[PDB]
């Protein structure tokens, strides 16, 4: 809810990032190969912007992707219905 | 020293070998241990990686897939693994310490590994003082000689280090597998005798490590 | 495999002045290069990260340029201690590559050897050898002709010489020369004299001593 | 609801990856054309990623990825409105 | 339709000895490229999959390698038994497409 | 045998002709079955793909679209029909089990197509045994002559097939629109003629097969 739903999408947003590395590093021709970049992939993710930057080619990278996704669409279904919330109302005063 | 690994290593052909590298220093979850393959007058090859805190590794591709990375989740020390040798697999052998990021901050020293039957030999270390009638200039030129060692390499230093200035350590020559070079030191006449003047002569593939101070000619 | 090729393959050049070794790659790979050195005998060493990024205690000689597929590492100045291997690395796509390595000469003004010959030490003659050790030392260009006599007649065999890659605090070169007798044969002979024709000297530069 | 639009949404799926691998091979250049890709390019779809790695180029190809598009958006503005309910809930007490 | 091109077109080589087909692709296709050894007389025969991946039923001298455009199928040794044509196939775009071809002559 | 498909057919030019692919194993609705042509000395030339289960084929863009892909979904067997051919139309055809992750997993044997307006040949199978006067060696070979064929190809074996040990069947020559080669093995001659040693040639084109054993001269 007020940060609960944010906290959550933080979480898979890490360790979404942190995985991605490892079930992608090995694959030959993998961009999704350093932690920082990950990071921003698992953003490009989670908000479906889809850039075009990064993205997996690995199976497990790409179930690690459905899981940003899910848990970050959720989130994102949530965090963006929060301060929505809180600001349109505070701001709407 | 941040990345430490052993000085050299001998194996017999067709035989295994294990490779060490204890890493004082940070010991991040995220970091990745890597490992180069330096053949002599070659550039770098990569070998492969490992992550230690999790555990998962991942080769090169392209080589022949001779070797198996480990680690010591708990002693802050990884190993690689050197299955069956030929010659064609002596070389220098560096990890590296990339933080996840894509560069490699931190280098060992490397590891030279001589794959051959040749027994292994300690250095043999001769001082070379100038003759009895050589004419002082105002720099004076000594050295010391390290023949017949097997296999590569030899740290050869003068005082233990402190007298790094004017020093040429020669390449060795290979003669009926044992190896022979030289290093050279350059002092002021002024200072030298009255200024006690050693080299010393580590070999690392042996444990053995001489000393030898280049005294005049008595 | 991303290939990165450095050309040239090795680079001339007078000190103090502005220098750039070329790392191209096969593909596009943004800023995910970074040089390293690799001096003579030492391990390799972080020079620039990420194509343009300095590191912390680097010379600020070293200046990352470039970006897509053309990299370039140059360094605003020279001076000898620069003399290394210098290595490219892409970390944009699995596997993580290096270059095939550029090396660094410095052309600088003519110098003659320091010539120095060494008698076999007493402790080695007491097994059943001696060697007559003779260096020049700190001399360019790296082209010298050494030359042994035993008595004024020259000696021909059991000569072992070796030369120093280019040393990185003068830009010079060294050469040694083991020469392989028995002492059963250093004893029969009284003169042994080293001889080296340098461009820098017309008449050879001679040194010798006497057992006698 | 609880798990029901999660159900439809795999059905569609699986009958859309392996009704575009039909569509698409026979047109010269397709990717599109293995019935794992097809099915991660699926997902690629029915959540609005956009990543840029697989799409059709035949007409019928298109109309399957617009199937997949309805109901699959439909399917995931729902299966996100019921994660966000169940574990926002049980995870919110 | 997409370009593999196999070279060389024969392959000379020691028994033993290590030894690399090299395919190329007219344009970036990832890993979806696959070895078939044919011997004489006999049907193609599946070497390596996706590139890199090994068959079972393979022996663990064939080791494949290679990403994007650059491929090598690659023997850690050689032996008699292993005189044949190779070929290169990628399934990346339609239509599938094959190489030239690589015989082996020890 | 996992796809199986018939040994040799022969088509009077501008004639059609169906290939059938019967295909034990498993039979998936995700199964794909390709089409590759081997002309005689060259590659492999993929024709066209069909898909069993739900019934439609793409053919080869770049090729003369003389085919036409068929199935059968409940007799696990596929078709392809050749129309009005040449001899340009004549090769080795290969159909493939592609499991629809695009690779050819299962080969059938291929089917051998030779368009000529000749007539077809059963062959003659001759004995090949040493002279009467051949000094015997430790091993002894001896073949058998294929003569006189029409198409090609045939099958050679060896005591059908117990004795693989030392065989080089030859390549056919051809002369006047006949055929022609020889096998070669090679035994102990410890073990000739006290173990019977037989040749078996099959010619699928005319639907024979025969056997001869290579006795001693008697």
């Amino acid at each position: 809810a007020a940060g609960a739903a944010t906290v959550l999408l933080v979480i898979v947003l890490l360790a979404g990032s942190y995985l991605a590395v490892l079930a992608e590093r090995g694959a030959p021709g993998a961009q999704l190969i350093t932690y920082p970049r990950a990071l921003w992939w698992s953003v490009e993710t989670a908000t479906t912007v889809g850039y075009g930057d990064l993205y997996p080619v690995t199976l497990w990278g790409r179930l690690v992707a459905v899981v940003v996704m899910v848990a970050g669409i959720t989130s994102f279904g949530l965090v963006t219905a929060a301060l929505a919330t809180w600001f349109v109302g505070r701001e709407q005063e | 020293v941040q990345l430490q690994q052993p000085g050299a290593e001998l194996v017999k052909p067709g035989a295994s070998v294990k490779l060490s590298c204890k890493a004082s220093g940070y010991t991040f979850t995220s970091d990745w241990i890597h490992w180069v393959k330096q053949r002599p007058g070659h550039g770098l090859e990569w070998i492969g990686e490992i992550i230690p805190s999790y555990g998962r590794a991942n080769y090169n591709e392209k080589i022949q897939k001779k070797a198996t990375l480990t680690a010591d989740k708990s002693s802050s020390t990884a190993f690689m693994q050197l299955s069956s040798l030929t010659s064609e697999d002596s070389a220098v052998y560096y990890c590296a310490r990339e933080r996840g990021d894509g560069y490699f901050a931190v280098w060992g020293a490397g590891t030279t590994v001589t794959v051959s039957s040749a027994k292994t030999t300690p250095p043999s270390v001769y001082p070379l003082a100038p003759g009895s009638a050589a004419q002082t200039n105002s720099m004076v030129t000594l050295g010391c000689l390290v023949k017949g060692y097997f296999p590569e390499p030899v740290t050869v230093t003068w005082n233990s280090g402190s007298l790094s200035s004017g020093v040429h350590t020669f390449p060795a020559v290979l003669q009926s597998d044992l190896y022979t070079l030289s290093s050279s030191v350059t002092v002021p006449s002024s200072s030298w005798p009255s200024e006690t003047v050693t080299c010393n002569v580590a070999h690392p593939a042996s444990s053995t490590k001489v000393d030898k101070k280049i005294v005049p000619r008595d | 495999d991303i290939l990165l090729t450095q050309s040239p393959a090795i680079l001339s050049v007078s000190p103090g002045e502005r220098v750039s070794f070329s790392c191209r790659a096969s593909q596009s790979i943004g800023t995910d290069i970074h040089w390293y050195q690799q001096r003579t005998n030492g391990s390799p060493r972080l020079l620039i990260k990420y194509a343009s990024e300095s590191i912390s205690g680097i010379p600020s000689r070293f200046s990352g340029s470039g970006s897509g597929t053309d990299f370039t590492l140059s360094i605003n100045s020279v001076e000898s201690e620069d003399i290394a291997n210098y290595y490219c690395q892409q970390s944009n796509r699995w596997p993580f590559t290096f270059g095939s390595g550029t090396k660094l000469e410095i052309k600088r003004a003519d110098a003659a050897p320091t010539v120095s010959i060494f008698p076999p030490s007493s402790e080695q003659l007491t097994s059943g050898g001696a060697s007559v050790v003779c260096f020049l030392n700190n001399f360019y260009p790296k082209d010298i002709n050494v030359k042994w006599k035993i008595d004024g007649s020259e000696r021909q065999n059991g000569v072992l010489n070796s030369w120093t890659d280019q040393d990185s605090k003068d830009s010079t070169y060294s050469m040694s020369s083991t020469l392989t007798l028995t002492k059963d044969e250093y004893e029969r002979h009284n003169s042994y004299t080293c001889e080296a024709t340098h461009k820098t000297s017309t008449s050879p530069i001679v040194k010798s001593f006497n057992r006698n």
